RNA sequence: AGCUUUGCGCAGUGGCAGUAUCGUAGCCAAUGAGGUCUAUCCGAGGCGCGAUUAUUGCUAAU
């Protein structure tokens, strides 16, 4: 999950700080104590879902990037929208919520 | 005298040769807003016209 | 507010009164931990450079001075006075009282206006000088 | 400072024609081609305001008189009972209630 | 409290960006209207007879 | 050998020396070594000048000037005479 | 570079000459460089082809409207050699429209 | 045809360029290691008096189908690629992804807006055999053009190394190339080094200030864009200066250790951090006291045309008396309560009408008479 | 003297006629000052004759002027002092390349000349 | 190497030439500007306190509005509560 | 007031306790720079700033604005409402609204310039054949470009420099530009011919213009933008309306 | 012998403008100042600061 709304002193505002993110290759075995990191053989996870938001917290209008297992086909859905977007659209919009795998 | 909405006291005016050149005219006083600070009551019309 | 110098002890206020001749002395009686002090010791911060020919401004708390509370009325939250050659200048407002300014004020430009307007009526040797506008109201609507 | 490089300035002397001619633009995208083509009449024998040579041409469509104020459009349709249906039904067709 | 001693007297003392024709103008003359205003006014008023 | 200064500093030279010299004529004035400087006038400037002390004898004020106006021109020409080679 | 300075030196001796300021720029200057050539050209005022130079120039820089006035400059009495004609007839009949 | 038969030598010395260059990166693992980069030199200039002409044939041809393109496309190379990717039908401009990798995509709807307005017809099959043919030499010769732009950017490290660490190898190719070879360019001005390469972008219906106007290969360098757009044009001037300044170094091959070289270097970043330096402390000059009573003033020529131009114009004066009892109708509808009094009024004031004055006639200043002046 | 690579370096002889013509084709409006311009000169034809100044230090910077003069056949020639240049020139900063160009009916013609002749006779 | 001074006619040296030019024509009426102004700021007085008094202004300003300084609130003119 | 005196307390606090000291009224004025640029929307980096002092500073700066967007925001739903205010108050409000608008519109017209046009080809060409049809089917010839010899050139010159003094024409004082607007409309009065060919040249060869100023009068609803436009473009653009 | 060109000086006569003149032991500058048209072209000063009754003196009244 992604802090992006947060509220100020006065009002609540939205943090647009684009992230540069991988799909397909992140390892994370730096995260963990080494009397726990001989446990895990699989520290490398591969997006499956992102969540994008758009505009104020009071007008706003998610969109969804789903990976369809199997193929790669990242299709974008907001209310019935399908479309096969490219791998780098994902990374150049702002995430909201990803969803990941250890395989 | 005095009656008509373009005034018949109008036909008689001094530059009416070089109004009958001036075209748009009313668009371009509604369109004074943006161009003078204190707005025009009378946007609407012009009293030479 | 904190900017400004300011005076201790009873014996700085009336020298600082005393130690000038051609200006006009700007005495910010009140405390400066006060809502009502701070809104105007801070009108008085951005335009205490632009007013150095004419103006010197000091900042008195009365509790740390409690000499001038009972003479000249120290009762209101923020008052301004204005002295030139060891002499109060009186000044007529819109208000009642015509002896200080006992209101904390918004704009910059005006109270240069009322410092300058008491400078040029005390060079002449007034004693009561009359403000441009008039304070009977405040001009909201 | 800022470069303006989308919008239309309003204090230019020329910009009411702009707008008006812009304005030229959207209203036909409302109209359409043959409607516009209708009220403004033939450009030997063009009407004047809200006038029809024929009461045919005011019968054969929806959109019965137009009007356009700086930003302001202004239409008046004539629904008989059956193409209000149509119309009704093709809304609710993308819109369920 | 991790900033050296040296540091804070290598604060720069920040200026005005502004230059002089623009921080302190020279007092704006105040002109009336020319008068040809007032004689064009009054021409404007006067009509024709036929 | 020398260098020629620009007309820059040609100017900036000759406003330094004029500069100079009127400084130089004001304080001999101001000790009073000469009288202040009559005001020069004209023709033109015949009535603004001395038209209140003109009315009473015209011809008197207007020979004077004239007088006036003739010391200048001989003061220019006998100064081209002297610098005549 | 020889022929460059010959055409220079050329050009220093008596510079009215028409025919070799006309053949300079089209011949010695590159495609850079050669409208102000061609200006220089122009400098003088008789124009014994070298209006057709100027047509040659323009011609070069793919300007047809252009290449067409100087041609009918060229092609009139200023420079009413048999060449200017016969480059004339050549871009009506290389022209886009060629009507 | 014939600029085809032509490209023919072209292509053969291309090709021995090829191996030589080849061979350069065999031999740096009698035909000294410089005239290989003259002779490239050389080349690319041909192949690009050839790409002159074939584009050139290109656009005569295609005039046939889009006669207006030309005019919306001004760069060459995106010449031909934007007539060979649309063809002869002209309905493969809607979401097209390899347009956009060469117009701006301002530069894609003019140029579609236009081929919705098109008067021109298609063309035979006939002119698909010339116009493709045209257009796949036109990117040979382009991949040749960077096929020896990367040898001679490597190899400026040795032919010019002052130039090439000023502005960088890349970019120092950029310009010498298209300059005509080093010798070329150090007869040239600095004035006309900064338009090397300097495109005729066609402005989209913008200002021309918004599509850089007068802008080379120098003020596209990575030296000059790392400074604020506006200081750019003045650093693009200083840098193609002290470009051209070691150009002129290079030519005779001085300082082959770049001394000059990182002299001038150092004296344009100089320049740069002295530009970028923040301004200075100014002071706060107190308002001014309140006037004393009394002052001597001078009064002359100078003081009457004060007086003149400052003092109550008959007409101006009439104006201010108002009359008495005597309604009036209001003039000027759009702003009552300016009345003009007397002046015009049947109450009191002259017979003849007030005539006007010409002291108080509006004038301009001197320095803005002097931009007019200038400006025509 | 300080710099060999001065082949038709002049001597404080014909100096002081040669910054006698620079300033007075400065009066006459009848030179570019500064190298570029010389060189835009030198390619339009125009130029009669070019003086620059053997004391910029890397005279290469300059060193392609006497190529182009040798290029377009003009006159060209040194001095022993940049600062001296400049200042006749009628500009203050130091000048390292001056350019004098052509004038109809010039009053310049005979001088000019005969500054031709001269460094013309001093290249050997 | 000397040259010849074009204003005083003096044997100079080459090499100071040009500053002595930018120099020797120095205005005579800049030296008061330059002398006077720098007097008027040395005998002007401040007008914003010392450092060390807004330190102890702002420290005595924290002592009261507790409602911003310390970690204790307390009224707004009350030292500690 | 609180805000800052904080954000003071603290920096002097924190600060060595030596003759240094001194630099209190450096750091207010780093202070105030700084919440002018953001104020100015101008970038504000000081090099030699400690990267400690410099994020108190951003921080300072991050709650003054979102206090001063709030504030301004809220005083603006008070005049709105129509409830009572002051003119300075109002004064404020309206240069504090200008800035925040103009900081959006920086936003739109930079997001404008990396996104490319908002319009698709596909719709421009729609909208585009639309007119062309439009036009054709109305026989509209084009209109030409403004010849050198009009029989009506004069007239709409005449027309637009009344235009033009019409926003003087009701005046009793005149600052320089306005001296300098009125002395233009004159002259060109004066010499027509002159002034038209000057037109005609900005007509045909000039693409690049001075800034404009802007500025926004406030009906205490909306704001409506006012548009100052360089003098001597303004009867080039009124003669160009005109016509 | 005159005629005549140009720059710089000294004065004289006259016209014109006071929103402008002036300073630069501040900085940069023909090794390029500065660039809107026309840019493979243009090409000399610019900036910052200070003085100011928008150059500065006397005499003259009040």
């Amino acid at each position: 999950c992604i802090k992006r709304f947060t509220k100020n002193n006065f009002f609540v505002e939205k943090n647009p700080t684009i992230v540069n993110f991988p799909i397909t290759n992140v390892d994370l075995r730096e995260y963990l104590s080494e009397e726990v990191q001989a446990v895990h053989k699989n520290t490398t996870y591969d997006l499956i879902a992102n969540i994008v938001h758009d505009g104020k917290p009071s007008e706003g209008s998610y969109r969804i990037h789903v990976l369809h297992h199997g193929t790669g086909k990242w299709y974008e859905l907001q209310d019935l929208q399908v479309t096969d977007i490219l791998p780098q659209m994902i990374t150049l919009s702002e995430a909201y919520i990803q969803i990941w795998k250890r395989r | 005298w005095d009656r008509g909405i373009p005034r018949i006291n109008t036909l008689f005016q001094k530059d009416r040769h070089t109004l009958a050149y001036d075209k748009g005219w009313r668009v371009r006083t509604d369109f004074k807003q943006y161009q003078v600070l204190k707005q025009n009551p009378f946007w609407w019309t012009h009293q030479r016209h | 507010s904190y900017m400004l110098p300011h005076l201790h002890n009873g014996w700085q206020v009336d020298q600082a009164i005393l130690s000038e001749e051609d200006r006009v002395v700007v005495i910010r009686f009140g405390h400066d931990w006060d809502p009502t002090c701070m809104k105007m010791d801070e009108v008085l911060y951005s335009i205490a450079e632009k007013v150095k020919n004419f103006a010197v401004i000091y900042l008195v708390d009365i509790t740390e001075v409690p000499d001038f509370n009972k003479m000249y009325e120290l009762y209101d939250p923020c008052t301004v006075m204005f002295f030139f050659r060891n002499k109060h200048i009186m000044i007529d407002l819109g208000t009642g009282n015509n002896n200080k300014i006992n209101w904390a004020m918004e704009d910059k430009q005006e109270m240069v206006d009322i410092i300058e307007t008491v400078y040029r009526g005390a060079r002449k040797g007034r004693g009561l000088v009359v403000s441009p506008k008039d304070y009977s109201t405040k001009y909201r609507y | 400072n800022h470069t303006n490089s989308y919008g239309i300035i309003r204090g230019l002397q020329f910009a009411s024609f702009i707008v008006q001619y812009y304005g030229l633009v959207m209203d036909l995208l409302v109209l359409g081609l043959h409607r516009a083509s209708e009220m403004a009449g033939p450009p030997q024998m063009p009407n004047d305001f809200l006038s029809f040579q024929d009461i045919a041409t005011e019968a054969a469509h929806p959109i019965r008189l137009f009007c356009r104020y700086i930003d302001r459009i202004h239409i008046f349709f004539r629904f008989t009972a059956d193409e209000a249906r149509d119309l009704i039904q093709r809304y609710l067709t993308e819109h369920p209630d | 409290a991790e900033v050296t001693e040296e540091e804070w007297l290598s604060i720069p003392e920040v200026g005005d960006a502004r230059n002089k024709r623009q921080r302190n103008p020279r007092y704006e003359k105040l002109t009336p209207v020319p008068d040809s205003f007032f004689a064009k006014h009054l021409q404007t008023g006067e009509n024709h007879t036929s | 050998l020398g260098v020629y200064l620009t007309k820059k500093e040609q100017k900036k030279l000759r406003r330094q020396t004029r500069r100079e010299a009127q400084k130089e004529l004001q304080e001999k004035v101001r000790l009073g070594l000469m009288p202040p400087p009559e005001p020069k006038v004209r023709i033109s400037n015949l009535m603004r000048v001395l038209g209140t002390e003109a009315v009473q004898d015209p011809t008197k004020v207007e020979a004077h000037v004239r007088a006036q106006m003739a010391k200048r021109q001989k003061a220019h020409e006998e100064a081209n005479a002297a610098r005549k080679l | 570079n020889i022929a460059n300075t010959l055409m220079a030196k050329a050009l220093q001796e008596c510079p009215n000459s028409g025919i070799l300021w006309s053949e300079a720029i089209f011949l010695e200057a590159r495609p850079q460089r050669r409208t102000k050539s061609v200006d220089a050209l122009k400098k003088c005022e008789h124009d014994p082809h070298v209006l057709l130079a100027v047509a040659k120039l323009f011609w070069s820089q793919r300007k047809i409207t252009k290449a067409r006035e100087w041609f009918h400059r060229t092609v009139k009495i200023d420079s009413d050699l048999g060449d200017a004609w016969a480059f004339f007839y050549k871009f009506e009949l290389q022209h886009g429209t060629e009507e | 045809a014939k600029l085809w038969d032509s490209k023919m030598f072209a292509e053969i010395m291309m090709k021995i360029e090829e191996y030589i260059s080849k061979q350069a990166k065999a031999s740096e693992v009698a035909a000294p290691e410089y005239r290989v980069i003259v002779d490239a030199n050389n080349l690319t200039v041909e192949i690009e008096n050839e790409l002159n002409i074939i584009h050139k044939f290109i656009r005569d041809k295609y005039s046939k189908r889009f006669p207006e393109l030309e005019s919306l496309v001004p760069n060459a190379l995106d010449y031909i690629r934007t007539v060979k990717e649309l063809g002869n039908s002209l309905d493969k401009c809607k979401n097209n992804e390899n347009l956009q990798q060469i117009l701006t995509n301002a530069t894609i709807m003019v140029v579609s807006v236009t081929a919705s307005t098109t008067q021109g017809q298609q063309l035979s099959e006939e002119e698909l055999e010339r116009l493709e043919e045209a257009c796949d030499m036109a990117l040979e010769l382009n991949a040749s053009k960077h096929r020896i732009y990367e040898y001679v950017e490597s190899r400026m490290s040795f032919i010019a190394p002052n130039l090439s660490i000023i502005i960088g190898a890349s970019t120092a190719a950029k310009i010498m190339g298209v300059a005509g070879g080093l010798t070329n360019l150090s007869k040239m001005p600095a004035c006309n080094i900064m338009l090397l390469g300097a495109q005729r972008k066609t402005l989209s219906g913008f200002s021309s200030t918004s599509v850089l106007p007068h802008t080379g290969y120098i003020y596209h360098s990575d030296i000059v864009q790392s400074l604020p757009p506006d200081l750019r044009r003045k650093a693009a001037r200083l840098v193609a200066a002290k470009c051209t300044l070691a150009a002129r170094v290079d030519s005779f091959h001085e300082s082959t250790e770049g001394k000059v070289g990182y002299e001038l270097k150092d004296e344009i970043e100089r320049k740069f951090d002295k530009w970028q330096e923040p301004p200075p402390v100014k002071q706060v000059k107190p308002l001014p006291a309140p006037l004393d009573g009394q002052r001597k003033k001078r009064g002359g020529r100078r003081y009457r045309k004060m007086k003149e131009r400052l003092g109550l114009t008959e007409i101006r004066k009439q104006a201010n008396r108002m009359s008495f009892g005597e309604i009036e109708e209001d003039a000027y509808q759009e702003d009552l309560g300016f009345s003009l009094g007397h002046l015009g009024k049947s109450g009191s004031g002259r017979v003849r009408q007030t005539q006007v004055n010409e002291a108080t006639k509006a004038r301009i200043s001197k320095t803005l008479q002097r931009t007019l002046q200038k400006q025509s | 003297d300080v710099n060999p690579k001065a082949y038709p370096l002049a001597d404080a002889h014909l100096t002081k006629k040669l910054l006698d013509l620079v300033q007075q084709s400065c009066n006459y409006k009848q030179l570019r000052k500064g190298a570029n311009e010389a060189t835009k000169t030198l390619n339009r034809g125009i130029s009669e004759f070019i003086v620059m100044a053997a004391d910029a230090e890397p005279l290469e910077i300059i060193l392609h002027l006497p190529l182009l003069c040798e290029d377009k056949n003009v006159p060209y020639v040194f001095v022993r002092s940049k600062q001296a240049l400049g200042r006749a020139c009628g500009v203050s900063r130091p000048v390292i390349a001056c350019s004098v160009t052509i004038k109809e009916g010039s009053q310049l013609k005979q001088q000019i000349q005969s500054i031709q002749q001269s460094i013309e006779r001093l290249l050997v | 190497e000397y040259l010849v001074s074009p204003i005083t006619g003096e044997k100079i040296p080459a090499s100071k030439m040009q500053e002595h030019m930018r120099i020797g024509l120095l205005d005579p009426r800049w030296l008061e500007q330059r002398d006077r102004s720098i007097r008027e700021k040395q005998s002007d007085d401040e007008v914003y306190a010392p450092g060390l008094d807004i330190e102890s202004s702002l420290k005595q300003l924290a002592e009261r509005r507790t409602d911003i300084f310390g970690v204790e609130e307390t009224a707004i003119g009350k030292k500690i509560g | 007031l609180e805000l800052r005196a904080a954000v003071m307390h603290d920096i002097l606090d924190m600060m060595p306790e030596g003759i240094k000291q001194n630099k209190a009224r450096t750091i207010l004025q780093h202070l105030s720079e700084a919440w002018r640029c953001w104020k100015a929307n101008i970038p504000w980096k000081v090099p030699g700033l400690p990267t400690p002092i410099e994020n108190m500073i951003l921080r300072y700066v991050k709650a003054k604005a979102d206090w001063w967007t709030n504030t301004a925001h809220y005083n603006r739903e008070r005049i709105r409402r129509g409830a009572t205010v002051d003119k300075t108050v109002c004064k404020k409000n309206l240069g504090r609204l200008t800035r925040l608008y103009l900081k959006a519109e920086q936003e739109r017209q930079h997001n404008y310039l990396k996104d490319g046009p908002y319009i698709t080809a596909e719709e421009a060409v729609a909208v585009y054949t639309t007119t062309v049809h439009w036009l054709e089917s109305r026989r509209f010839s084009p209109i030409p470009f403004p010849p050198l010899s009009y029989k009506h050139d004069t007239k709409l010159l005449i027309l637009a420099l009344e235009r033009l003094k019409e926003a003087y024409s009701v005046k009793s004082r005149l600052n320089q530009s306005q001296r300098e607007e009125l002395g233009l409309i004159e002259q060109a009065y004066d010499n027509p011919h002159e002034a038209l060919s000057r037109i005609k040249r900005h007509l045909l060869t000039q693409r690049a213009f001075k800034e404009v100023g802007i500025e926004f009068m406030d009906l205490y609803s909306h704001l409506v933008p006012v548009y100052d436009v360089e003098p001597l473009e303004k009867i080039t653009d009124a003669y160009l309306d005109q016509y």
